[PDB]
Order: structure tokens, then C-alpha cells, then sequence
């Protein structure tokens, strides 16, 4: 297994949806990366400045919808891309 | 398919097919946008055949009234047009809204004949049309 | 439903009005983006330095006036577009 | 009514002189924009570190003279254009 | 009469020299623009974190030496040019 440190992440972006709003079928640059995926590691939390660590309030198995930036950056684990990238990216969760 | 003409041309095209058709140009000096066309703003037809060269529209769905609306409008055009290449464009556009489009080729083993008889056809149309047009003595 | 983290705020954003100071119709570029939405989601609230989390002085139903940027993102949720965008871009609470 | 929030305060920036030092009227841009405006509302401070809110220096009714920037922001209330910007900004209090 | 807030100070700006070690006239780009003015108005001091606010050291009276830049900002008041700038351009007081 691989653990982050502090308040990072790992998540799994999900596939791009080919058919949006019918059965018409999206191909080319108008498809975009999708913005939401699946927390699979969580760490410990973040460090205060007097000293004590915080949890996270994200939890894993919840669907997360994240920015991609300069922060984010994706890594090959176990012949899978994932993603490391900080808490603070993090938007919002779904249901 | 891509729209004939160019410039002012092309509009004149768009127009014309709208109202054989009985459709709307979804352009953005007149105020709306292409998101916002709905099934009213397309037109109807009946056969549409496209090949490596030419398109045809067959059997246009559209009242009567708009299409002799709109020849009425060339034809008024017409009558205040200069040169001769306008003259024949606009008449090109009243033959396809209203009437239709002849050619006629003609055979010949050479060129010299070729061109010959071209000519001797050409007066003849010519000559057809006059008469048609004034009567014959 | 959709739920933010921290101190950011989901907005709806309103219609762009097309009548101004009387029946003429503005179309183009003279009709900006509406600056204005209405509040749906909003987060537990801020961390502080110490550790405490403070509420959220907008509340959920109000009307809001906030300044487009960087910050502000735009997302596709239930086949609508809504804005995930921080607490520090909102300006002004309509009534 | 519009209330801000923590430390934006809504000013009415005062119409541009026409008349300098006598009856030579100033047409075009040699007539700058005025730099003073009328406070019209007043949120209700900024937000401390530690957490504790602590009120403006600067009350409704008193004549402001404000320095323009990036964070000054013009909007249409009422059909009438009001700025809204940060305490910050505030330069000096006029009597 | 107009006073600062915060950390603000009012000055004046005094008259370049003319003559500069002697008798000879100095006009043009060489006489530079004087970086000595009179404090006119003192704010109540600045803000710390705790909330607590502590009053400036330059007194009005004083001359002062300050350094142009893009935080000063030229004022007309009374029909006379003053400058409205933070006291950490402050530099040194004369005597």
C-alpha cells in the first residue's frame, strides 16, 4: 500500500463520459479530463503552527471533485495512474 | 455541405433556401444563436442528394406565396440592375426558385467544330428568346 | 446533494436580464455575466490558526453579490452549471 | 437594502467638478474621476486571528477619501453605481 | 480638517532649492524633487493581531524624510498638494 503524509491525498480520476445529455457520442478536445474521482489513501493530517495535527475532513471511499493545477501531480502505482495532490484542492464531496 | 456564394451572394443563397424550405438562418446580426434553434427554425424536404461535386434539394416543403413573394422581389431587383453578369445571376436565382436549369452539350469530333457549332447554337438561343420575346417578321 | 469543504460557498447564478430601463433588448457583448447568484451549499466554515472553526456569516437562500476570478470555478451538477467558489469572493448580501 | 461583509464598506463616489479655481470650465480628461465618495453601509468588521471581530473606524455618513485600485469594484444598485471595496483602501476621513 | 486612519501620516512637501552650495541656479531634470514635508495629521496607530493598537512615533510638527513610491499618493486639499502615505515610508525626523 501507499500512504501520503500530512494533507495529501491520493485519488483516481474517473473515466470521461463518451455520451453527454443523450446518445450522441463526444469525441475530440470537447470531452474534458473529468474533475471528480475516488479517494483511495488519506493522511494524517495537516500540521498546526503550535504543534498538534488535525484530521482530515474527507474520508476515504467518498467522490471528491478537485482542481487540476500545478499542485496536483500524477504518479504511476502498480501499472494505474493516481493522482497525489493536497487537501486544500479539494473542492467539494459528493452525497 | 458547405453554403454557395460569397459575400452578400451567400446570404441572398441562404435566404432563398429558407423560403423554399420554409426554414429560418440562424445568423447573429438578426439576434439569435445557434443553441438556441429549435425544430421551428429548421426546414423540411423530401429527398436531399449530395455527391463529390453537387447538392440537390428535392421537393421543398414550403407555401406557395413565400416563393412568389420572393421572385417578385428578384424580378424587381432585376429591373433595376446595370451589368450584364447581375442581370444573369439574379435570373440564375429566379430559374431556381421558380422554374429550372437547361444545358444543353454539344458533340463534335475536333475543336474547331466544337467551337463552330457552340456559336451557331448560342445565336440560335439567342434568336429563340428574341422572338419569343417581340415576335417575327 | 453536494456538500463544500471549509469556506466555500456553491452559488447559482442568475439570467442575464435583457431589459434595461425600459423595452430595449441588449444583445452581445453589452449584457455582461450577471454578478449575482443564489446561495445552495455552504461548508462547516474556516480553520483557524489555533484550530477552531468559525461559521459562515452567508446562510443558504440568500442573494449574494461576488467578484468572478481565478478563484471562482464552474461545474456541471445535475446537468446545471453552478459555481464552487470561496467565501472571500463574496461581496454583499442582497436584503 | 445591501449590508457588506467584514470589512467592504458601499460608497457613492461625489460627481467631478467642472468648475477649477473659477468659472474655467475642465472638459475631457484633464478632469480626472473625484477620489472622495459617501459611505453608505458598513459591514461588521474584520475577522482576528484569534476569532474576535473588531468594529470599522469609519462611520456611515462621514465623506471618505479612497485610493482606487484592482479590489475597488463598480456595481448598479437601485439603478445607481455604487463601489464596493475594502476598509483598507481607505485613505483619510474628511472633518 | 482632515485626519488619517491607522498608520496614515499627512505631509507637506517642501520647496526644492533653487541654489545649492553656493549661488548657482539649478533648473531642470537636476534639481530633484525634495524628500523632506511637515507632518500635518497623525492617525490613532496601527493594528496588531491581538486588537490592540499602538500610537505613532513621529508627532505632529516634526520633519520628517520619507521615500517616494507607489504606497504615497498625492491629495488636493484646500487648494493645496499633499501627501497621503503609510509611516513605514518614513525614513528619519530632522532634530
Amino acid at each position: 500500500n501507499i500512504r501520503p503524509l500530512h494533507d495529501r491525498v491520493i485519488v483516481k480520476r474517473k473515466e470521461v463520459e463518451t455520451k453527454s445529455a443523450g446518445g450522441i457520442v463526444l469525441t475530440g478536445s470537447a470531452a474534458a479530463k473529468s474533475t471528480r474521482g475516488e479517494v483511495l489513501a488519506v493522511g494524517n493530517g495537516r500540521i498546526l503552527e503550535n504543534g498538534e495535527v488535525k484530521p482530515l475532513d474527507v474520508k476515504v471511499g467518498d467522490i471528491v471533485i478537485f482542481n487540476d493545477g500545478y499542485g496536483v501531480k500524477s504518479e504511476k502505482i502498480d501499472n494505474e495512474e493516481v493522482l497525489i495532490m493536497s487537501e486544500s484542492d479539494i473542492l467539494a464531496i459528493v452525497e | 455541405v458547405k453554403a454557395p456564394g460569397f459575400g452578400d451572394r451567400r446570404k441572398a443563397m441562404l435566404q432563398d433556401i429558407a423560403t423554399l424550405t420554409g426554414g429560418t438562418v440562424i445568423s447573429e446580426e438578426i439576434g439569435m444563436e445557434l443553441e438556441k434553434a429549435t425544430l421551428e427554425d429548421l426546414g423540411q424536404a423530401k429527398r436531399v442528394v449530395i455527391n463529390k461535386d453537387t447538392t440537390t434539394i428535392i421537393d421543398g416543403v414550403g407555401e406557395e406565396a413565400a416563393i412568389q413573394g420572393r421572385v417578385a422581389q428578384i424580378r424587381q431587383q432585376i429591373e433595376e440592375a446595370t451589368s450584364d453578369y447581375d442581370r444573369e445571376k439574379l435570373q440564375e436565382r429566379v430559374a431556381k426558385l421558380a422554374g429550372g436549369v437547361a444545358v444543353i452539350k454539344v458533340g463534335a469530333a475536333t475543336e474547331v467544330e466544337m467551337k463552330e457549332k457552340k456559336a451557331r447554337v448560342e445565336d440560335a438561343l439567342h434568336a429563340t428568346r428574341a422572338a419569343v420575346e417581340e415576335g417575327v417578321v
